[PDB]
């Protein structure tokens, strides 16, 4: 597993000791043969992990996410180099540090065999996001942003800590092999419930859980476009993989803890996407669309079937990639009109062809149609809800009607409808741009035509 | 001065198409901007997408599908002339089980 | 959508308007043209009854009078020209009208095409750019030190001067566009 | 009489797509006739029973050539 | 003139070696968790007359 | 095709003939810069018919603020010609 991690910190030094006007090429091109070398992480086995050492494992849930991971440094890097034209040179390559030791924490966090050191790194990814957040946002409420990325996610998992080394002193170990094979069932009393809820709110702010999701639509805003891309794609996903491997301590106790976080989740879902009809701001709209999505990921946990365990990770890996699209398609006419108003710019498709395109095509995989892996984690997730219980078809019925009209909604105002008149600074699109599109819709696609991929260790 | 410091005004965005009408949009150096161009699709769009794709595509079967299946159609012959159970309610044997002493 | 927009409508204005949507929605209910023109000539007759009438408090009610006969008596699929608001026509071509600024965004390899158009345009570009202060010094001079009462905008009074504000209306795209 | 049409300079949008297409297709068409080569020349194997005293290769339990090496 | 090329291209050999390391490091790693090489219930096996290790 | 690339010529032939065809409008006094209210002697209800009529002609609506102030042939031409982008 070494042969991915220290390649990636071969990127700092080369970044460092790079041209001034070399650096964006030699991390684009290094980080990209990275993701090639992750792919071979897909040759999983159907029976157990890839065990590479003491410290370090892969499975079916951990490979697709690195893979994602991986894939996501090129395009953040290829985002980034066109906003931060006049910074300095050694600023260019402090912010180009900050996102490969994001990468870096996060492929030690999705891979670490021990639920301590999986904790620490899972907590390190926050300095080099905050330091983002903070640094290269381009407005004042980027500071408070900051205070609420960091201690929602802290007064999270200060309890997790303490539920983690009080766990490793009573059953002697903390590795991930041991504490599945060595399970017991945890007993119906009040110390159990309390050590219950400290294994699990760590993960319910990150994913985020309807009710503590107040921090992400100030930090995905405020970031600037690689931040955002990362905080969406990549760090919401860390609460579902903790979630999903932390699950297995928690039986039988989980049967009636749950109800309270499913409510929440099958009634916020409702909640968000219907604050999403009603949103001034077109980033804002976008980062509200991803508390919607993750309530499902939540329910599939709790509710601890097989196939709510596929689905939940193919909705996540598709959520990765189609938020990622939609942030880089806003910041697109950001760039262009310098407001994120929605209203502002209309009428784009007959000044920007081929933008639109691309536009519809993310809007299309927002509203999952099939057979794209949107789709394919939804209905399984739908599915699998359906056995826990049929009035759930109601509810998730009722978030599909929405998500659908939100979408197109977005798609209607900035793209149809005629063109404000005073706007007159709406250059081409450049060919970075585009391709900044393509590597993100392209893998999405050809992601249908192998869905066992991504469907994670219950295939 | 009725401003409370001195300040530069804010500067107008630049036109990467004014002095590079093919500018690709990379940068401003116009042979940096197309190697950049040049390394961005030929890694992403001819490297990792295009053997990366096919190199997944051609993934040994080490999840053992028709392996499964190879097996399966086995047991389901030799059960079948049998005449014995398809399949089995019990995966483990009764005999290797010691249940508690009574049923009260 | 020419003319700017007055304080408010006159009496007569308003009766004005009154007949001629009555007139509209009474050849809506009279399809045929004989019959139409039957009832438009009642109508005429109707509204000539009170031609005359110097009592504006009695004039005042009976154009009240006149407009709640009309709602009540309205066509509820009044016909609409196809390119009016209401129409099966009326935006269809906006997706065509494109400004003629980004012709400016054009690549030089387009513009290779079409050498004359852009001369021309060239042309209307440097009298666009050499006319604008003249256009706003006759603004300020012109209006009122308040400001300007209505939206009405003067002529050219001199003679080598074009009428301020003009660029944007000279320059529509087209009622078809492509 | 011809008329001028007032059109987003489309020139970029077509650029860059010849460029996708040129960039997948540098690859893609080689890998195409690799792929298609080794299926007619070197075919897939034939299941066969394991010979007594013989010890196949990790290798030697897949059947596409391509899954293979 | 090599050195035209080298002395502002070689940082781009620190990440194709790093990962030529990188293998070299798991293979190390390998060699510290042979206890049941060869010793399993489901893979126990004679040894071919030759080889020496079931695997590296 | 469609229509044909209806001109100025044409514009005024149908307005004047429209014209002619009114009752109220002697043909032999008309003229393309007959004021309707001064040269015709014709009332503010008289001259809304003649919008409509053109309206009709023409198969366009024109709106009241601007139909209003339409008081000679010549003005019925320009403003349909600037509706139609009509240069000759
Ligand atoms: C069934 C179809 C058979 C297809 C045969 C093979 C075709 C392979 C194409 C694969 C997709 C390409 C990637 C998408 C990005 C395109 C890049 C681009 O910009 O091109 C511009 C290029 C140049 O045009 P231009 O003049 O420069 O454009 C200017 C403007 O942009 C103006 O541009 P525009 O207005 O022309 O817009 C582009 C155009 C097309 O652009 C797109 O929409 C591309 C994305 C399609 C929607 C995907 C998102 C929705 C979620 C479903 C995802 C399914 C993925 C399937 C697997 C894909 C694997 C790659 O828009 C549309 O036509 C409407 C799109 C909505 C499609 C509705 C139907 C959806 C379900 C279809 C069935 C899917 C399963 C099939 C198998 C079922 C069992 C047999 O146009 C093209 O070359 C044509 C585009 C391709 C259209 C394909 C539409 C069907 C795609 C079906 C999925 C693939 C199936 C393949 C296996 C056989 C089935
Ligand atoms: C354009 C830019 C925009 C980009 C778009 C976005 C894309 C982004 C980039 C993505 C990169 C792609 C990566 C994917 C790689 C995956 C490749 C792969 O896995 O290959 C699998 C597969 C090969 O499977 P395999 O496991 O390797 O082979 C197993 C056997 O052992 C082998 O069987 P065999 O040994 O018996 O013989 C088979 C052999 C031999 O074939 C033959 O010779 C037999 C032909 C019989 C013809 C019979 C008459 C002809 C001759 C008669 C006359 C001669 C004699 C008489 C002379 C006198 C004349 C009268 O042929 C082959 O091996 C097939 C060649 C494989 C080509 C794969 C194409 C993908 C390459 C990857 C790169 C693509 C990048 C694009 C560039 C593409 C360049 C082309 O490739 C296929 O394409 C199979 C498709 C066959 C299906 C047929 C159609 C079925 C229709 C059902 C659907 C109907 C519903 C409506 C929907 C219709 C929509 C179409
Ligand atoms: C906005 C987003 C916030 C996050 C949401 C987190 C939700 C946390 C909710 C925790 C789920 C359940 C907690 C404990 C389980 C039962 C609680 C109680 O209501 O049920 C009865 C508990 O009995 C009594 O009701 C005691 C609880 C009453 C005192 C607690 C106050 C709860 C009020 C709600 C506070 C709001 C919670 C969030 C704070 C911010 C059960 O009857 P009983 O058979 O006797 O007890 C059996 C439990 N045993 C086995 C451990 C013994
Ligand atoms: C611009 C104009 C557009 C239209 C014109 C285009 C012309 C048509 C081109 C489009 C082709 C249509 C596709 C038709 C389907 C045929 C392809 C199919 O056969 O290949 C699949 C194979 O697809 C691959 O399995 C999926 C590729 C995996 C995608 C990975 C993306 C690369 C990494 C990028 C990083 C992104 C992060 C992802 C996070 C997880 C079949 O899988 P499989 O049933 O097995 O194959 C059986 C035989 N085998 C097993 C021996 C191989
Ligand atoms: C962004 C907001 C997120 C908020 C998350 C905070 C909630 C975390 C859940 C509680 C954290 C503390 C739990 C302690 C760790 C559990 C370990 C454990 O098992 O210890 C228990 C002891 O459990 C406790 O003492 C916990 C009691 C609570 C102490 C601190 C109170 C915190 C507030 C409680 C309610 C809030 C929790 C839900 C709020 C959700 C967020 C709004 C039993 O051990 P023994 O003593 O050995 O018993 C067996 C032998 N006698
Ligand atoms: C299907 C249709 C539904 C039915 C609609 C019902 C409508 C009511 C029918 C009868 C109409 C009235 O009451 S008529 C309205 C009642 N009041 C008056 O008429 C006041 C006097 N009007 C004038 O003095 C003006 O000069 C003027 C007459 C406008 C001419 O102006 P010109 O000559 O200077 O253009």
């Amino acid at each position: 597993m070494l042969k991915i991690i220290i390649p990636t910190t071969m990127l700092l030094p080369m970044t460092w000791m790079s041209k001034h006007n070399m650096i964006w090429i030699n991390a684009t091109v290094h980080s990209l043969l990275i993701s090639l070398i992750s792919l071979s992480l897909l040759n999983q086995l159907g029976e157990n992990s890839l065990n590479f050492s003491l410290t370090f494992f892969s499975d079916s849930l951990s490979a697709p996410l690195l893979v994602l991971t991986t894939w996501l440094l090129p395009l953040m890097l290829m985002a980034s180099q066109s906003h931060l034209s006049k910074e300095t040179t050694t600023r260019k390559k402090l912010y180009i540090t900050m996102l490969i030791l994001l990468q870096l924490f996060l492929i030690m966090t999705f891979t670490a065999t021990e639920l301590i050191l999986f904790y620490i790194l899972f907590e390190a990814t926050l300095v080099p996001t905050l330091i983002i957040i903070t640094r290269w946002g381009n407005q004042t409420e980027r500071l408070n942003a900051g205070l609420y990325f960091l201690f929602y996610t802290l007064a999270g998992s200060l309890p997790l800590l303490v539920a983690l080394v009080y766990i490793q002193n009573t059953t002697g170990s903390l590795n991930f092999l041991i504490i599945h094979y060595w399970s017991h069932p945890l007993s119906n009393s009040w110390s159990n419930i309390f050590m219950w809820l400290a294994c699990i709110m760590a993960f319910m702010v990150k994913m985020p859980l309807y009710g503590l999701h107040l921090w992400l639509p100030k930090a995905h805003v405020e970031a600037p476009i690689a931040g955002s891309m990362v905080l969406a794609a990549v760090l919401l996903k860390l609460g579902g993989y903790g979630m999903m491997r932390i699950t297995t301590i928690l039986n039988p106790l989980t049967n009636y803890m749950a109800y309270p976080f499913l409510m929440l989740s099958m009634w916020g879902m409702i909640m968000t996407s219907s604050i999403c009809l009603r949103q001034t701001d077109l980033k804002s709209l976008i980062a509200y669309s991803s508390v919607s999505h993750m309530a499902l990921v939540i329910v599939a946990i709790m509710i601890q079937t097989p196939w709510s365990f596929m689905g939940a990770t193919a909705l996540m890996i598709a959520h990765g990639l189609t938020s990622s699209m939609l942030f880089c398609l806003a910041n697109t006419n950001y760039e262009r009109v310098h407001s994120r108003t929605m209203i502002l710019a209309r009428g784009l498709q007959t000044l920007l062809p081929l933008m639109a395109t691309w536009w519809l095509v993310a809007s299309l995989t927002n509203l999952a149609l099939p057979p794209s892996i949107n789709l394919i984690g939804e209905l399984f997730i739908i599915t699998a809800s359906f056995s826990w219980s049929n009035i759930t078809i109601i509810l998730m019925g009722m978030n599909m009607m929405i998500t659908a009209l939100y979408s197109l909604y977005m798609l209607i105002t900035t793209q149809r409808g005629k063109y404000t008149h005073h706007i007159n600074n709406i250059k081409p699109s450049f060919t970075r741009e585009n391709a900044l599109m393509a590597l993100h819709i392209l893998p999405l696609l050809l992601l249908t035509l192998n869905p066992k991929m991504i469907l994670g260790p219950l295939y | 001065p009725t401003i409370r410091l001195q300040e530069d005004p804010d500067p107008e965005d630049e036109n990467l198409y004014e002095k590079n009408p093919d500018s690709h949009g990379y940068d401003k150096d116009p042979i940096v901007d197309l190697w950049n161009m040049r390394v961005v699709f030929f890694f992403g769009f001819s490297i990792v997408l295009v053997l990366g794709s096919t190199f997944v595509a051609y993934l040994p079967d080490y999840r053992m599908q028709e392996w499964a299946r190879r097996e399966a159609e086995r047991l389901v012959k030799y059960r079948e002339a049998n005449g014995l159970p398809l399949m089995e309610s019990n995966c483990f044997d009764p005999n290797k089980i010691q249940l508690p002493e009574d049923e009260d | 959508a020419f003319s700017a927009p007055a304080a408010y409508l006159t009496h007569q204005q308003k009766v004005l308007r009154l007949y001629k949507r009555a007139l509209r929605h009474l050849e809506s209910w009279c399809v045929h043209r004989d019959k139409y023109r039957y009832f438009a000539c009642l109508m005429r007759a109707r509204f000539d009854e009170h031609k005359n009438e110097k009592d504006m408090v009695k004039a005042t009610q009976l154009l009240r009078q006149a407009e709640e006969e009309f709602w009540y008596g309205q066509h509820p699929q009044p016909y609409i020209f196809p390119e009016s608001p209401g129409g099966t026509s009326y935006e269809r071509y906006e997706c065509y009208k494109v400004p003629e600024w980004c012709l400016d965004d054009w690549h030089p390899s387009e513009k290779a095409m079409y050498p004359d158009y852009f001369a021309k345009r060239e042309q209307w570009k440097r009298l666009r750019r050499e006319s604008w202060e003249r256009e706003v010094k006759q603004l300020q001079e012109e209006t009122p030190p308040g400001g300007p009462r209505t939206e009405a905008l003067p002529p050219a009074r001199k003679e080598g001067d074009l009428p301020p504000l003009w660029w944007h209306i000279v320059t529509r795209p087209r009622e078809r566009p492509m | 009489k011809r008329l001028f049409i007032i059109k987003p300079s489309g020139f970029y949008d077509r650029r860059f797509l010849k460029l996708m297409r040129f960039y997948i297709l540098l690859t893609g068409i080689p890998v195409a006739i690799g792929i298609t080569l080794v299926n007619v020349f070197i075919g897939e194997a034939e299941l066969a029973d394991i010979p007594e005293g013989y010890v196949p290769e990790h290798w030697e339990y897949f059947k596409h050539p391509i899954s293979r090496w | 003139n090599v050195l035209q090329i080298v002395r502002d291209h070689w940082v781009h050999i620190l990440v194709p070696v790093g990962f030529v390391f990188g293998c070299y490091l798991d293979r190390r790693s390998d060699e510290k968790l042979t206890a049941f090489r060869n010793k399993s219930l489901l893979f126990k096996r004679e040894l071919r007359p030759n080889e020496e290790v079931t695997w590296k | 095709s469609d229509a044909p690339p209806l001109t100025l010529e044409a514009i005024k032939d149908r307005v004047l003939y429209v014209l002619k065809l009114y009752d109220k409008i002697d043909p032999e006094k008309l003229s393309v810069n007959s004021h309707f209210m001064k040269d015709l002697g014709l009332d503010s209800l008289d001259q809304v018919e003649i919008i409509m009529a053109m309206e009709d002609e023409f198969g366009f609506e024109i709106p009241d603020i601007d139909a209003e102030k339409l008081m000679c042939p010549q003005e019925i031409v320009d403003y349909i010609a600037d509706k139609k982008d009509v240069y000759e």
